[PDB]
């Protein structure tokens, strides 16, 4: 029947876990500052404030996922296209993930087999969002201890559209799961997915954004080697 | 002659704020990124107090707790468990493994320090 | 037959609304402090930190409702009784809300139609949450502008148990909804409830806590006059 | 003479932090708890800028928006709408009622101030 109810109840729990960790930081750092102004040098004070700011932006990401989820059940998610240099936009996304990247000892790359600029008629906000989700998963699922971890964006044109690839040194994705990771709420609940923040909404939102552009998304992955996500979008006008 | 505390949690954001409030009181702090790395450090020294997370890679806090109840010189060390595990069974299991106090996160840094002082006086 | 999935979807939207408001303050205050260190006197610094701390505590209450919701579905919510003086416990609750109440100029009062101590074998934490929940709605559903707004907890011994009443001069509860307000997710979607935060779980959690004690909860109220929430628990031993 | 800004939102917590940032730039701030009060104060002076929330008791922001472009003195007052209503047609309707810019909550104060400076040139 409709197991959707049980999947939404686990959704509630995941929301509560994703809210718990930033809130722990925000509460402890804010009350420490409040009780320690005489013991904080300026450098430590700004550092603690930045934790609050960074943790509150994790919560803003959670907020926007719940709103986008509302826009899926309502089938209301829309896009607004405009003439956009896609090279400057992927470069815009690697700067918004580079700090959170090196937080996990991971660099981000952007090769491009095609001359810049690459003009496409797309919704720059949502495509940037798609890029950030794939980049976020690249570092959120990088190999635990191993070094030189990276996530790479390769921009290219193929089959009468633009082909974006997001490749990483990840834990990998099993083949029994490669065909359902794009579904709402679904998450690989393996061993090495312990304290990993997770809604299971990201790739579903990504998929709907990509298809609204008239494109498709798919993945190729081998456990241990990493993952490659392919986004193909028509160029339009 | 300042007391030492071994701080064991997988999160750097958390270790930093707890370490800061511990040194306001003058304690030395030794950090461990997981439970196996923790125990490797109890071979080099013995602390006055352990602050322990539950959910960690490699070795979780529950198995750390019991290995401390095992070894003779670890037996008598106080352990505050500070964890996001909010279950009544999680606390009872942690308590039955020798933890003297379990505190949930989000936590109050000052309530946390009051319990730290209480277990060291 | 299952409207559950419908009410659970608006529950997600209500989580997002409750998440959005405190997060607006936390982000804006944190970034302001960070960029305004030379433009803050010490008092403004501390009060901006207090806003952050107080808004985090709103989020923590949100978090604890999702946790408690998980315990409701899993039928694992559990009380632990102690010998507890109820006169003291109810004062711990009115004090813990006296501040938030004064933010709306609502006075919290406690009258005990009996001699203290009131000894009963109850869960001191969970009964406190019950009192706080109903005292919290007494302030949150106060009449907007109003002369001398109050909320009163009335201790009593009736029908072989303890009768806790929480009366308010609030906006009142319409008669057609006096029954469903204890349902999960249920909120009276009126007009004077526009920008009032809520998930519709407080009373469902309150009702479950009180019944686990062997007691019952019910409400009397007329629109415009006020509300009286009745909580009756056996004394136990 | 400094520019005056009319600040209209039902939340005291919100107006406090917006007012503080406006005064950092040297602006003068006049506060309104709802849309009704906002118009009542506009009969007394004319601001150079209005910051407007949408959801308030008594009178909402959409109604304020329509009333300002019905009175010849007020049509030209630039309005920034700052609202938690991140709806897709919420913005379009605000823009068609005369708003110059619609900004969502949560917001960045610096971005909000860049936009405030921009309309005051
Ligand atoms: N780059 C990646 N490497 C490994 N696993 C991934 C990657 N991207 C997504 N996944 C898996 O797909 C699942 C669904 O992803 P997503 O919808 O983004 O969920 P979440 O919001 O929890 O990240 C996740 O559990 C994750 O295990
Ligand atoms: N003291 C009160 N006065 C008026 N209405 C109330 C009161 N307490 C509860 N209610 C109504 O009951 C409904 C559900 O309350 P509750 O379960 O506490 O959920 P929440 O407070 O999270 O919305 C609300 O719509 C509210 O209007
Ligand atoms: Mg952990
Ligand atoms: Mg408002």
């Amino acid at each position: 029947l409709k197991r959707i109810d049980r999947m939404k109840t686990e959704f509630i729990a995941n929301i509560s876990h994703e809210l718990r960790t930033p809130l722990t930081a925000i509460k402890a750092y804010a009350e420490t500052i409040y009780n320690s102004l005489g013991e904080l040098d300026l450098s430590t004070l700004k550092e603690f404030l930045e934790v609050i700011i960074d943790q509150s932006n994790h919560l803003e990401n959670l907020l926007n996922e719940l709103l986008d989820f509302s826009r899926l059940e309502r089938k209301s998610l829309q896009i607004n296209r405009e003439k956009v240099d896609l090279c400057d936009l992927v470069e815009s996304a690697v700067n918004a993930i580079k700090e959170f990247a090196s937080s996990h000892n991971v660099n981000v790359l952007f090769e491009s087999n095609v001359p810049c600029p690459v003009e496409a008629y797309i919704d720059p906000t949502r495509i940037r969002q798609v890029l950030l989700n794939l980049l976020n998963n690249g570092v959120k699922y990088s190999k635990k201890d191993a070094p030189d971890k990276y996530v790479k964006v390769i921009l290219d044109e193929k089959d009468g559209g633009v082909l974006i690839i997001v490749e990483d040194n990840g834990i990998g994705i099993p083949d029994h799961a490669k065909d359902r990771i794009f579904e709402q709420f679904y998450r690989v609940d393996s061993s090495l997915t312990y304290e990993v923040p997770g809604t299971g909404l990201g790739l579903a939102i990504t998929k709907e954004i990509v298809e609204l552009h008239g494109g498709r998304i798919w993945v190729e992955s081998e456990v241990g080697k990493g993952s490659r996500f392919f986004v193909w979008i028509p160029k339009d006008r | 002659m300042s007391k030492k505390v071994l701080l064991v949690d997988d999160s750097a954001v958390l270790r930093k704020i707890v370490s800061f409030n511990l040194k306001k009181e003058g304690y030395e702090v030794i950090e461990a990124e997981n439970g196996q790395i923790a125990l490797e450090k109890l071979s080099e020294f013995t602390p006055d107090l352990i602050v322990l997370d539950i959910m960690m890679p490699v070795m979780d806090g529950f198995t750390v707790l019991k290995k401390l109840q095992e070894k003779e010189e670890w037996k008598r060390i106080p352990v505050i468990v500070l964890t996001a595990k909010g279950g009544e069974e999680d606390e009872s299991l942690a308590l039955s493994l020798g933890a003297r106090k379990v505190m949930r996160k989000p936590f109050s840094p000052s309530q946390f320090i009051e319990e730290v002082k209480h277990l060291l006086n």
